[PDB]
């Protein structure tokens, strides 16, 4: 054997396949247009084809190989892989692009290449290329905005042809709408001949003009149908590449609309220039550290196990430096990394008031944090990263005074990216290991004794 | 009338309505008798005239008239004659009008643009005019039209005072000379901001620098205009954009299973029949969005009165009753199809808010036993059970399209736990019957 | 019987009705500006006028014997339908479009067919059949597009008759900007007086330019007029064209948005190649499997019968496939195929394990799942489709040996498509039929002892 | 020290780099471009180049005085901050912009100002400062319009330097596209060439075409490649426009279409005429005192305490009214205003109704309340602003009149805006501060006394 189309080795031929067919796409209606174009390099081009068509037969042999999915299994069986290919439409638009049409060289000549007008019917190759790459790139709005650059490159080269044609049909210089004389020592080079034919496609397609006018009804009607084709086919791409390049940076753009609306609430309830300062300082500090995006609402369209995989991949320096689990056989940080709940604090900021009913305990992934006396300028510890507190409010243990209150107040000394396991989604976990129950409620017990 | 809201009282709209016209010839015609020679001493009288009538509006309106306006302060309408007048003097809106009137004597037209700059009056009468017509969407597009034109007739203008500095005739680029002298210098305010292009190229560096500026403007302009646009139509048509979305890719759906055509035209055409009864795809999702206190009264409204009529609801707190009509949940039954299913259990209470249905009875069904209209209550005894141990006596079907408004079992059950007395009474209630 | 609207032959008659508006909306135009087509065809164009009033007849005829939804209910008593259509606005438009005007031939000559200009009143019927024909085809956004094209044409076909008359009206060659003289034999044709009349309204309204420019004031109104309602119009459907085109991959946005913000979140907290490729992977299986769409969110307004309708079609085989469900519940599954929902799970992972907590009670789509013991190396049995599992974590048995944990764990070998369902959803659904119940206590009771 | 990035000193500084590089990209391909530009204001480059590379190097000694955060903490060890900016690339980036390519002016004449092309590798401090700038602007959409057309601008300037090096290297007057001959005094104006090439710049980027049709190969090339550059960056300028004008009617729109909503909702339940007219005065008076927006959508981005002292400050007037609130505790309103829900009533409406079940106590920061009898007439007390009522229900007594009741029917006058806290949530505030309780209860007893 299979090919596995999951694997990097099927999407390395999806790239190898691409080539051709985007040179069949590109320069085969050229060649077919401009009969300078397939004459003067006619080795050349004979060469591409035919290699052009040892990479379809290698395609074709690819995807009577490539494996499917049946019962959700990957299909190693051969048989099965040739009836599911040649069922599918996929054989017949294969077959029907490979239909050996060169023999028409012998009864057409040499100057028709459009017989190879078939070969570009294994578009979905290419399409199943970009939209694989596009999913595995790093940078999907350049490759998207790259793809629809290159749709644009195509659709003017086509209309360039297709005027080329149009003027060859009409006859050169016949009319001041068509192409001048091929006669004419300036006019009748093969590149002068594409170029401006080009310059025109690429008038008539971005709705600039500029053309002589027509002379003949045809031309009158091609000249309608290619400014429509500019204005509806055209300038829909245009408008898809300009909404893209308007949304490459969707989450800043999310973060600013943010900071309007904030802005604008603070500037309509007029509040003091201090605090509007404050939020722009914190707003800078999110935006600094790149703490803008939530991973709670990102992650939640990704499966459990493949979000708490990622949540254990990120976070795993800074877990196994807790020492309230991932100790005894380093299996408990499993469970309870899906409901740790990120939390930012600024500097100054009492995380844990003394009195309050606590709900969650907090772990100390990032800052460093400050137990503080009941004035707030003394800290008696200072808390580094990996230091787990309020502990304390979470489990009631006999014996102990406030069991439902924290017994010390806690504050940030600086910005802190700390998680917050909650009261409830612990018991479920702690329930499974008494060893870490009894290690938790010694160690309250040890700092509450005091 | 001494005191005049803003909300109703038409005169309030025709009057400003007219401050808007007086602000529309002050804006459209101050830049085309600064730049066109239109402004002749023969006729100077008519334009001093209309211009002194513009200033009388501005005058009434700003003395007589604004500071008539009731105003609400904490929650509560003022209608005392100096209250108004004290906060007319305290709003932004009056210094504005103020420094719109201002004397200029010195016959230059462009000394009265101050009277430009009654441009709140403007978006007021805009607010009004979305608040008092239905369909606002089309006086929405014809503004974003009026702000084109009036750029267009801004550029016209410049391009004629560039002739006109220049010389008319002088070159192609500047005004020729002959014509109505007015659409000449419009047709290259048209052809400059939207970018067609077709112009006389520019000669001299004056021309070629206004020809860059008013390109690189337009471009803007154009830009500016046609996402105006653009926002508009998607506003107008965002619910039937969103209707027709949700349609589409449910019709997908279906089709992407080879779900039969039956079921599929039933999907349709109860698509079809939503979209054009209610208006909208879903009613919670507009409930929600409205306030807790709007949205009982919307409840209290519709179907408190088909509630408090039913024989069990009675007896109830005033709060119970009003905690379950904000959970009656608006479900639309096809034709022919069975509400209610003889030998399966009934949770459901079923509330007819349109439509009608039909008890089915006697040998093998097929007859009817009575015709529910709107406003009958059936099902309410499938409420107050143990759970599962009540059946459906008869097929109800619905006889034509009918929206029903449906409360169910374990959604009233934890209204219940909310009101013990209502517990305990329907508790009584239900074990009185059985 | 009545005509039912909803009905096929409504329809039917609606595309029937909706051919001769068309036809006065485009040729009623073309024959009064230019007159030529209306001396040279005269005979076709009365028999074509004649067979248009006898449909438009026939169609006013239809609209008396059409129902009305009233109170969901179709009215039958013609009378009422009669008065129904009589009271309305579209009996005074459809008497208004049949006013016998023809009668004005014998006055003002066979040379002025604009008097048909009453019967585009109609526009009614053929707005009805363009909106009743995108819910009813399969492909309904193409359709949308292909009749914003057919507005586009019918603007520019409008604008080319209003220049054409607009020159006759000044004067055919007396100025460069107006249409040229008749009796140039190059211009004097029809087809190319409306080819070039054509050519001068796609140019304007596109806002193309290269024309001759206005020499009048006339000209110059009509000029800036027309480019006004090309920027206006025109590039108003073009925008809505571009709309539709978005909104035909909306899907695809918002999913590739989605990878997107993912692949951004990995980015930054630079995760292991290995846990990248696999998440890369699972969107590229995904979108291979066409398992991007979510019923959920699609399904979303609907009915609980009629989501209940679509949902056994969808999953028939599923259902019926399970013993205990389709079987013997009787009326519940109709409550369950509701409170399901799908989930993939990926090769190799556990979707439960042993020692954790069941919240949800999972049935196999389409999935090949595994019995292990702790690690994988040996399977005691696969489970197919159809089998149930997980439910011991959500009901317990009375003298259970485990409460509220699971008492194995599942190893899912392949991508497996499978139901779950909820531990309320599953009360909910279960308390209303207790009786199907036992097989369940029957099964838990068989596999908790051993 | 050190320099804090999110202090105010270092968005002067930000200000003050951006300033050379504003110069650096824009006018040094200038005067590499237009010689005469180079040649006749040569001191006055020189001057502003030394300046510019002055405050180069002035901003490298502030990139190393920049300090960053380490465990959530600013970085004041010199030595650190140097290891820290010296491993980044952009030491590495600042290291190229100022390496001496000056002395190059030597070997390559006084005409070569392109090698100063390496400093505009400091556009990373201008991107900062841009997106800084956003963040803190009072006015975010007029700076991203200015941001937008500056680059514009900037795109428009380097593609004008781009075709006048074109028509240098072709040679000026050779053929009618290039820029003509300078030898003409008319042509040969340093403003005339700037001006005539940014206009040639502005009509191809822009595509508006208007410029003489190329006449070699090369310049064809050009064209088409210009011209489709210039196609993507009107594009990118409609998306962008588009994008804010969606983003500045985005709360109004949706506004707009809540109300739409809810007039079709009204029309089609038979919404009784009274309620209907109530309902849009009320979302008038909603809209007209910009009361429509939420303060829970919009700040639940912030923080916990910066919300709370938001909170506060923006209600500083009404909350030390409240006899609970800065009468005894003073510091009990900081936990309790994230607590409170405000909500709108309008005239007319019951806040509570006697003999009914209490849910939540009522805070009153605008509106006045009647208190009116059963009959609705007469009114027992008038309540003002900052007052409190609703709280002797929640409360619990052993000896009550009315048990857990409302005592009174509370009517509001008109419009009334208040805050509703549950009681529970008051209950958990309540056990903190017993001497704010007992007051409560005692003023409960009071008012319940009679
Ligand atoms: N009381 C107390 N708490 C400490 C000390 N060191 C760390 N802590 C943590 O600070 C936390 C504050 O909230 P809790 O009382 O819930 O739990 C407390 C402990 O987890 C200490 O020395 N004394
Ligand atoms: N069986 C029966 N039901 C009726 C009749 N008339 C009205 N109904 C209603 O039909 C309903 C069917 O469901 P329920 O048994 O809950 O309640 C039934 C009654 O409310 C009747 O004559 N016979
Ligand atoms: N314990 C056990 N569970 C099994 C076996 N075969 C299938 N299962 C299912 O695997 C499920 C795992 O979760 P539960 O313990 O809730 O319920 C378990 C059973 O439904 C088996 O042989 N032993
Ligand atoms: N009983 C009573 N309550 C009043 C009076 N004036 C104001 N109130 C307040 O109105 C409130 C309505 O709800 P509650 O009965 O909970 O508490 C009531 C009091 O807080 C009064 O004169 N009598």
């Amino acid at each position: 054997v299979v090919i596995d189309p999951s694997g990097n080795t099927y999407y390395n031929w999806l790239f190898c396949i691409t080539l051709p067919v985007m040179y069949n796409w590109t320069m085969v209606i050229a060649r077919a247009c401009f009969d300078e174009l397939q004459s003067d390099y006619l080795e050349y081009w004979l060469i591409l084809d035919y290699v052009s068509d040892i990479v379809y037969l290698i395609d074709m042999f690819v995807r009577t190989r490539t494996g499917y999915l049946e019962q959700g299994l990957l299909v190693k069986e051969e048989l099965k892989l040739i009836n599911k290919y040649k069922s599918n439409l996929q054989f017949k638009l294969d077959v029907l692009s490979l239909i050996p049409t060169d023999l028409l060289y012998f009864k057409l000549g040499w100057n028709y290449p459009e017989i190879r007008l078939n070969r570009l019917l294994r578009f979905s190759r290419m399409f199943e290329f970009f939209q694989r790459t596009e999913t595995r790139t790093n940078y999907p709005n350049i490759f998207r905005i790259s793809n629809l650059v290159m749709y644009i490159v195509i659709i003017i080269h086509w209309n360039a042809c297709v005027f080329y044609s149009i003027s060859k049909a009409i006859g050169f210089g016949n009319d001041t709408w068509v192409y001048p004389d091929i006669n004419d020592p300036e006019f009748g080079r093969l590149a002068r001949k594409y170029v401006y034919s080009l310059y025109w496609s690429t008038l008539t397609l971005t709705t600039i003009g500029e053309t002589p006018p027509p002379v003949r009804d045809s031309e009158y009607v091609f000249v309608v149908v290619d400014f429509l084709i500019g204005v509806l086919i055209f300038a829909t791409i245009v408008g898809n590449i300009g909404s893209m390049i308007s949304n490459m940076n969707a989450a800043r753009a999310e973060f600013q609309a943010r900071i309007d609306a904030i802005k604008q609430y603070m500037h309509f309830r007029n509040v003091s220039k201090d605090m509007e300062k404050r939020v722009i300082k914190w707003f800078d500090y999110l935006w600094t550290n790149k703490k803008t995006v939530d991973e709670k609402e990102v992650l939640k369209y990704l499966p459990d196990k493949l979000r708490a995989e990622i949540a254990i991949n990120v976070h795993l320096d800074t877990l196994k430096k807790v020492r309230i689990f991932a100790d005894c056989e380093a299996g408990l940080l499993v469970e309870l990394v899906l409901k740790l709940q990120p939390q930012v604090y600024s500097p100054g900021d009492y995380i844990c008031k003394k009195g309050d009913i606590g709900r969650e305990m907090y772990i100390i992934k990032e800052g460093k944090l400050a137990v503080v006396a009941d004035d707030g300028v003394t800290q008696f510890v200072v808390l580094s990263d990996g230091s787990y507190f309020g502990e304390i409010s979470i489990l009631n243990i006999k014996g102990s005074k406030a069991g439902n209150r924290r017994t010390a107040n806690i504050k940030s000394i600086g910005y802190s990216d700390l998680f917050c396991l909650s009261k409830d989604d612990l018991m479920e976990a702690l329930t499974e290991y008494p060893d870490a129950k009894t290690m938790l409620e010694e160690k309250g017990k040890q700092i509450l004794m005091k | 009338p001494q005191s005049i809201d803003p909300l109703t009282n038409l005169m309030y709209v025709l009057w400003l309505f007219f401050v808007v016209m007086a602000w529309n010839w002050n804006c459209w015609l101050i830049p085309v008798r600064w730049a066109f020679p239109y402004q002749t001493p023969d006729n100077i009288h008519h334009w001093l005239l209309m211009d002194y009538l513009c200033d009388l509006i501005y005058f009434l309106d700003i003395t007589v008239f604004q500071t008539r306006l009731q105003f609400v302060r904490g929650g509560d309408i003022i209608t005392d004659k100096k209250d108004m007048r004290n906060n007319y003097l305290k709003s932004r809106r009056f210094k504005m009008d103020l420094l719109s009137l201002l004397p200029l004597d010195f016959v230059n037209p462009l000394l009265r643009l101050p009277r430009c700059l009654k441009y709140m009056a403007f978006f007021e009468f805009n607010s009004r005019l979305e608040s008092i017509l239905s369909k606002a969407y089309v006086y929405r597009v014809i503004r974003t039209t009026a702000y084109l034109l009036y750029s267009l007739h801004l550029n016209s203008c410049l391009y004629y005072w560039a002739s006109a500095y220049q010389g008319l005739g002088s070159t192609h680029w500047v005004y020729d000379g002959v014509g109505n002298s007015y659409i000449r210098c419009y047709y290259f305010a048209v052809k400059t901001l939207i970018t067609i292009g077709g112009l006389p190229d520019p000669k001299t560096l004056f021309e070629i620098v206004f020809q860059l500026l008013n390109y690189f403007t337009g471009v803007f302009a154009f830009s500016v205009m046609i996402g105006q646009m653009r926002d508009v139509v998607g506003a107008a048509t965002a619910g039937q954009t969103y209707y027709r979305s949700c349609m589409d890719s449910t019709v997908k759906y279906m089709n992407f299973y080879k779900i039969p055509k039956s079921v599929q035209n039933r999907v349709k055409t109860w698509y079809e029949y939503t979209w054009h009864s209610q208006g909208m795809l879903d009613e919670s999702e507009l409930m929600v969005q409205l306030p807790d206190k709007m949205r009982l009264d919307l409840a209290i409204d519709v179907n408190y009165n088909i509630v408090s009529k039913v024989a069990l609801f009675q007896g109830c707190d005033r709060q119970m009753i009003f905690d379950m009509l904000k959970r009656l949940r608006s479900v639309v039954y096809l034709p022919n199809d069975y509400v209610c299913k003889k030998g399966e259990i009934g949770r459901e209470m079923y509330i007819i808010q349109a439509g009608q249905v039909q008890v089915l009875g006697g040998p093998d069904g097929k007859s009817v036993l009575v015709t529910l209209k709107a406003g009958s209550v059936f099902g309410e005894i499938s409420l107050l059970a143990v759970g599962g141990g009540n059946r459906r006596t008869a097929n109800v079907v619905a006889h034509g399209f009918t929206n029903l408004f449906i409360l169910d079992k374990k959604d009233l059950n934890e209204i219940l736990v909310h009101y013990p007395e209502s517990q305990k009474l329907l508790r009584k209630k239900a074990r009185r019957m059985l």
